[PDB]
């Protein structure tokens, strides 16, 4: 005798809590989730409304700040599966050298005036920067205009 | 009257590869308060049973934990303070499942798992003789 | 007071399922203890016993600075140690003490 | 910023025992057997004895995280009895209560 | 604290709405709705084991109440 | 001051319908909250000659793992959306005779469910093999010779061998490790050494 | 005389609270707890870094908002997820509760490396129980 | 369309800004509780269901036989002789432990490589020959 065994089903990870999400509407009594549910901090109007998330958008942008500001005081991981979205971001070139290596990595991290005066310098050195080296240097360059991108603070 | 036309379903694709099989989940749960745990079994009894499920449920009997400190900062041996902590069980049996349905009610049941409650699945996993002892080689 | 076939058949099954083969006294059947398990300043338990007290204080110190956090005990030292310096009580300076 | 300079030296203790514990008991397993040479295992002997003074883990103490009292504390949560009474009194260890029977 | 009679007649349209709304949170018939399913509800809905059944969560007529 | 206070909005239970789709107000696991659930219900033990405290600043209700978004109208529909990635169980397996019969061999395993940032559990690689050596092809000689090897893996009563496994970090290593010794096992079993005539 | 967790008689005019009007013989029988995880059930692990987690958090919520917590916190960890529902009061703006609430959830998800939420319910003033 | 596209080629900084303006129209905040979850668990915040107790950790993509038979790495050593049995006792050990990488216990047996290799002066006097 044989026994049928059934073909298995896959799914993403995300697929059983788009299936729940099914099944609810949207309740008309409420004001948008992203709000605070309480009677005091539901927005009552049009303005509250922009004017609540901005806030609450400003308190992140401080956290960030700090968090990025301070790294030390976030390193320690203790999540498990690591979570590299809840790590500290490092902004700063970490390559000293004045090569055309070291240079890649201020192109990547979008420092437009530090790899403008680094191409300079390795260009009066006489070192050889590659064309595809100097074409992502013009494509950072003419992208931002010559100009910083915006940052947290300085 | 704002009610969505179309909704769209999460894809769920049928693979080539046979499902696992499951002769019986065993889903105990611990929890230090009862009702939680009443509440919990219903949820998931009728879970199962809208699923098409074969659940048994019984409690194992409670674990109480007690230890003495002193109840003075300073000298005053005699006096004590004792405290517990006190663990109580429910054993949901499942069986007859497949890797696909045992898969979708973990996830549900676990993703509602209620504050302060722990769970143990124990999945026992129905299997073949390998290739290798069907027969002896010498 | 093992017969042949009963201390080979152990022997074959040590081999089999991956314990001591050679005939080991108690004292150094400690060497294979040692190696199976964690050396107990290995564990998470021993090294990571305290808190990172540094982190703690002075995460929560640079909050204070920053205006987002207040320190109700910090206020409190701040306004008796701010009262002893109108009263004569100040610190001195190190090495130009009192003494000498 | 550690309670004390006691918990600071059991800070400092600890973090060397871990630095050592693998030289540690590779050379404690040379002495801890009859295996190996006498003359050998002498020489183990001298080793280990040379290490460092804090990197022996006899000497690490379980102080109480919060306060550093070095005895009557509970290895589970790691407080003193003082300490730890004081967050089960207001009920803020999870499924902690007065036991009565 | 005293409780006048227009306050008490307040609570009573509550309870009255409330135990609509608790029947159709149920999946029940809002009209054959008993007072001991109103407990077996409420006791799934908000699990307490605290030992003293006084201090439990409680949803009654308020002429047993007050 | 310009203007007066900020007033707080009267509650949203009021707008709510006594025929609302309640599964929608509680999606998922949220806190209660006094403002949302159209209920009068009370919590506390009451003083003398009074009432179990309201349920606005309520601290205890707060404290309770509460089961609103998941009442019986909302598992249900749950279920309904959940049914289309469950798979059919063999008809054939009727009752578990059967299942032994054809799957002789039945491998447990642990999955631990904590709270906290780390899922690690050292438990969980623990792997446990059971077969009974009736389902084997055994010869008198080669099950005497496996009787033997395993030791008290075996049960006479159940005649069912249990190899537990634990050695490597990961449950699938633990897993082929027990595959491994089921194989090594029947075969030394068959195998006749020379010595076994001193019996 | 027992002392701990107890608020003591006075001429009637101290406003308590349910929580701080019960002393520690009532943590099971008339309140509950203030934080619920499982490091404390048997066979459970991690019960101390879930300790010292949660000191921190309510000192960290102490100062945060200082004079807006109307009661004590309520401390919830399901699976990764920490949820701290708090009771503040109806005296700071809500502009300004916006502003906390979305540093406070960051700065707490990156320091303690998971999915944190702050769930404020206001109150018009604390919730008297009775007066002592 | 293009039968191949230039896959190898990293995007350019043109490239990557417009992907990110693509993803900016449809950008909305969340609607409910289930779509904050649906966000965390694709950004990797919250745990995946159901509940797997190795998820991230694999030792390396190692298999059972490494771990568990070690006496690959005891061939330097010599084939018979005290050192031969109390190695044998450590590769024992070694083998039983679930807490070390398979890396980790061979620089374990590699550091007594050397150390006997440094004493073999002293085991030349005690009868016993190393390499
Ligand atoms: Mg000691
Ligand atoms: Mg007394």
């Amino acid at each position: 005798e044989e026994v049928v065994i059934p073909k298995k089903k896959t799914w993403d990870k995300v697929a059983v809590l788009q299936a729940l999400a099914s099944t609810v509407n949207r309740d008309t009594t409420a004001v948008p989730y992203v709000f605070q549910d309480d009677p005091y901090l539901m927005p009552a109007s049009s303005l509250e409304s922009r004017s609540f998330l901005l806030a609450k958008k400003s308190g992140e942008n401080v956290a960030k700040f700090i968090i990025n500001s301070y790294p030390k005081y976030f390193q320690k991981d203790i999540a498990e599966p690591h979570i590299p979205c809840l790590m500290p971001e490092y902004f700063e070139p970490q390559i000293k050298d004045i090569s055309e290596a070291a240079l890649k990595e201020r192109i990547e991290l979008r420092k437009v005036k530090a790899s403008v005066d680094m191409f300079d310098q390795l260009l009066q050195a006489g070192t050889t920067v590659s064309l595809e080296t100097t074409n992502s240097l013009l494509d950072l360059l003419c992208y931002y205009g010559d100009q910083e991108p915006s940052t947290d603070y300085h | 009257v704002d009610v969505p036309k179309d909704l769209t379903k999460p894809v769920v694709t049928i693979s080539d590869e046979p499902d696992i099989l499951y002769k019986r989940l065993s889903v105990l749960v611990k929890g230090h308060d009862k009702a939680v745990l009443d509440s919990y079994e219903y949820f998931a009894v009728l879970a199962a049973k809208e699923l098409g499920i074969s659940i048994k449920v019984h409690e194992p009997p409670r674990k109480i934990e007690r230890f003495t400190l002193l109840q003075s900062v300073h000298i005053y041996k005699k006096h004590r303070v004792q405290y517990e902590m006190r663990t109580l069980y429910r054993c949901l049996e499942l069986e007859h499942l497949t890797g696909s349905t045992a898969d979708v009610y973990l996830e549900y049941i676990q993703r509602n798992l209620p504050e302060g409650v722990a769970m143990e699945v124990t999945k026992t996993q129905l299997e073949q003789l390998p290739e290798h002892i069907k027969e002896p080689i010498w | 007071s093992l017969s042949e076939y009963a201390f080979r058949m152990s022997r074959l099954s040590a081999r089999l399922f991956g314990e001591v083969t050679r005939p080991t006294n108690s004292k150094s059947m400690k060497v294979v203890k040692l190696f199976s398990e964690l050396p107990l300043a290995k564990k998470k338990e021993t090294y990571d016993w305290y808190p990172n007290h540094h982190t703690y204080a002075e995460l929560m110190q640079t909050l204070r600075f920053l205006g987002l956090y207040r320190d109700e005990h910090q206020d409190f030292m701040d306004e008796q140690k701010r009262l002893k310096k109108l009263r004569g009580k100040e610190k001195p300076k190190k090495g130009e003490g009192k003494r000498a | 910023h550690y309670v004390d300079w006691r918990m600071w030296r059991d800070v400092k203790r600890r973090k060397m025992a871990y630095e050592y514990a693998d030289e540690r008991l590779r050379i404690n397993s040379l002495r801890k057997n009859t295996i190996l040479p006498k003359i050998l295992q002498d020489v183990a002997d001298e080793e280990i004895a040379a290490l460092p003074r804090d990197s022996c883990p006899v000497r690490i103490r379980n102080r109480c995280v919060m306060t550093s009292r070095p005895r009557g504390v509970k290895r589970r949560w790691r407080l003193s009895r003082i300490v730890f009474r004081h967050l089960a009194d207001h009920g803020q260890l999870s499924g902690i209560q007065r036991a009565t029977w | 604290e005293t409780y006048t009679e227009d306050f008490i007649k307040k609570q009573i349209e509550e309870f009255n709405i409330g135990k609509r709304h608790l029947a159709n949170m149920m999946g029940e018939d809002p009209e054959t709705f008993t007072q001991e399913d109103i407990d077996r509800a409420i006791a799934y809905l908000f699990p307490s084991g605290l030992f003293e059944k006084r201090a439990r969560p409680v949803m009654k007529h308020p002429e047993q109440i007050f | 001051e310009r203007p007066p206070r900020r007033k707080a909005l009267p509650p949203r239970t009021e707008k709510m319908a006594v025929d609302q789709d309640w599964p929608s107000v509680y999606p998922v696991a949220a806190p209660f909250k006094p403002s949302a659930v159209p209920l009068p219900v009370r919590m506390g033990y009451p003083v003398k000659k009074g009432v179990p405290m309201a349920k606005e600043g309520n601290l205890e209700l707060l404290k309770i793992p509460n089961f609103l978004h998941l009442t019986p109208v909302a598992i249900k529909k749950h279920c309904e959306a959940l049914k289309d990635f469950c798979t059919e169980w063999p008809a054939a397996l009727d009752s578990d005779e059967k299942c032994e019969k054809h799957f002789p061999i039945e491998i447990d395993s642990t999955d631990y469910v904590s709270s906290g940032p780390s899922v690690r559990n050292p438990r969980a690689r623990v792997v446990v093999l059971r077969v009974k050596l009736s389902s084997l092809n055994l010869d008198d000689h080669a099950k005497k010779k496996l009787i033997k090897l395993v030791g008290e893996r075996y049960c006479k009563t159940t005649d069912v061998l249990t190899i537990k496994t634990d050695r490597c970090p990961l449950r699938r290593q633990n897993y082929d490790y027990a595959v491994y010794l089921l194989t090594v096992l029947y075969h030394e079993s068959w195998n006749t050494e020379e010595w076994e005539k001193s019996k | 005389k027992n002392r701990a967790a107890r608020v003591r008689v006075s001429k009637g005019d101290k406003p308590v609270t349910y929580e701080e009007a019960h002393a520690p013989h009532y943590i099971a029988h008339r309140k509950g707890w203030l934080s619920l995880h499982t490091g404390n059930l048997d066979g459970e692990d991690h019960a101390a870094e879930r300790t010292v987690e949660d000191v921190f958090l309510r000192k960290f919520m102490w100062g945060t908002f200082p004079g807006c917590l109307a009661d004590q916190l309520v401390l919830k960890r399901r699976g990764n997820q920490l949820e701290i529902c708090a009771v503040v009061l109806r005296q700071l703006s809500p502009h300004k509760y916006y502003f906390l609430v979305g540093y406070s959830e960051t700065l707490l998800s990156y320091f303690y490396k998971c999915p944190v939420r702050l769930h404020l319910q206001t109150v018009p003033s604390k919730v008297v129980y009775k007066y002592l | 369309t293009k039968e191949a596209p230039e896959t190898d080629t990293s995007p350019s900084l043109w490239d990557v800004e417009f992907a990110k303006q693509l993803a900016t129209v449809n950008e909305q905040p969340l609607q409910n509780g289930f779509e904050e979850l649906i966000q965390w668990t694709k950004e990797g915040k919250l745990w995946e269901f159901p509940i797997n107790n190795e998820a991230g950790f694999d030792d390396d993509g190692s298999e059972f036989h490494e771990h568990i038979f070690l006496e690959k790495h005891l061939e330097s050593f010599p084939k018979q002789g005290p050192i031969r049995h109390f190695m044998e006792l450590v590769t024992c050990g070694l083998s039983k432990n679930p807490y070390l990488s398979v890396k980790q216990k061979v620089e374990h047996i590699e550091w007594f490589r050397n150390y006997f290799n440094e004493k073999k002066d002293i085991l030349k006097e005690s009868n016993i020959q190393f390499n």
